[PDB]
């Protein structure tokens, strides 16, 4: 009884974790490419 | 690293004049966490001890915890207590005459250092 | 005549079930001013010994300042401690089978009055 | 159950650095409830005494209460104590040189648990 508990507010109900309904995707980057290609007859692609 | 710890601590002295008779020195609370009775003679006794011990406010439950003879007149007793009901700290004097090689009276202090049941939680 | 003092003081009280292992008993601040540490006993063990000493919150610092064999029941750690990063008391049982000659279970009680670091200024 | 009990407590810490001298480590006031006095020895010394006592504020009243050796590094007195005018605790060592065995220089460190004088009413 009575001893180091150890335990963080992680583990002390009453908190009630709430989680975002929003997701943030991990796609940021944007290749070149789509600059490059097109229908005219010069383009690179 | 979170715990429960006493905050509330008391001292309590009491003095009795050292002859034959039964003396009812320190009340505690139950729940009390004592931790430290101490007993000081202030004189010279010629003969006689002191048996300090736990008693009820009422009933006859008294058991001795430190026994002082004459000669090192001073004690503190050796173990720590909880107080469960026995809510008297008494102390006797069983043997006891006049002052003896002072013409003074021979004086008997104890001290008593106890924390109360209250707790509060603190983390560190 | 003017100093600074602790004016702050907690007691811990922790209970074990006196068999084999590591028990982390009291926590303690630094600058924390320990100035009691009792361990107490409360049942007839049989056979074992009982170290209780200081440990860091996570490394393996363990080093004990007081021991406990059966007989006596009771002790008082003799040297008085700053803590420093040392803020684990702990005790440890490495010999210990069932309560022995009861049949009810064998406790450990441990005290630990300390002063906190907080310190004020009087003068008398 | 009622008595009136001492609520208001202290620890005073104090370092002196273990060589021949008189040093005022801590400050009592009239009336103060002195329950504990603790000397310890930081370092391993080679030849000396220190002696903790009583003295008064101004005048030559010194009158050691607890002598340490070398060789123990450790010492708490044995009783307790009411401030009667003898309101400075200090420390002497009479006999010490340099530090020795170590290259370090050797501490001493003093604390005083002491119940203030003020007194509240509380029954049980």
């Amino acid at each position: 009884l009575n001893n180091i508990n150890f335990n963080n507010i992680s583990n002390n109900p009453n908190l009630g974790i709430e989680v975002g309904r929003e997701i943030q995707n991990a796609s940021w980057v944007k290749s070149p490419f789509f600059s490059i290609t097109g229908t005219g007859a010069d383009r690179g692609v | 690293m979170k715990q429960k710890v006493h905050s509330v601590s008391y001292l309590a002295k009491a003095e009795f004049e050292y002859k034959n008779g039964v003396y009812d020195l320190v009340a505690l609370p139950t729940g009390a966490e004592v931790i430290k009775i101490s007993l000081e003679v202030v004189g010279l006794p010629t003969a006689g001890h002191v048996s300090v011990g736990f008693k009820d406010e009422s009933k006859k439950n008294y058991s001795s915890i430190l026994t002082l003879p004459v000669n090192e007149t001073s004690g503190v007793v050796t173990k720590d207590y909880t107080v469960k009901s026995d809510k008297i700290v008494a102390a006797e004097v069983k043997d006891a005459l006049a002052e003896g090689s002072d013409g003074r009276p021979v004086k008997c202090v104890l001290r008593a250092l106890y924390f109360l049941p209250s707790v509060i939680e603190v983390e560190y």
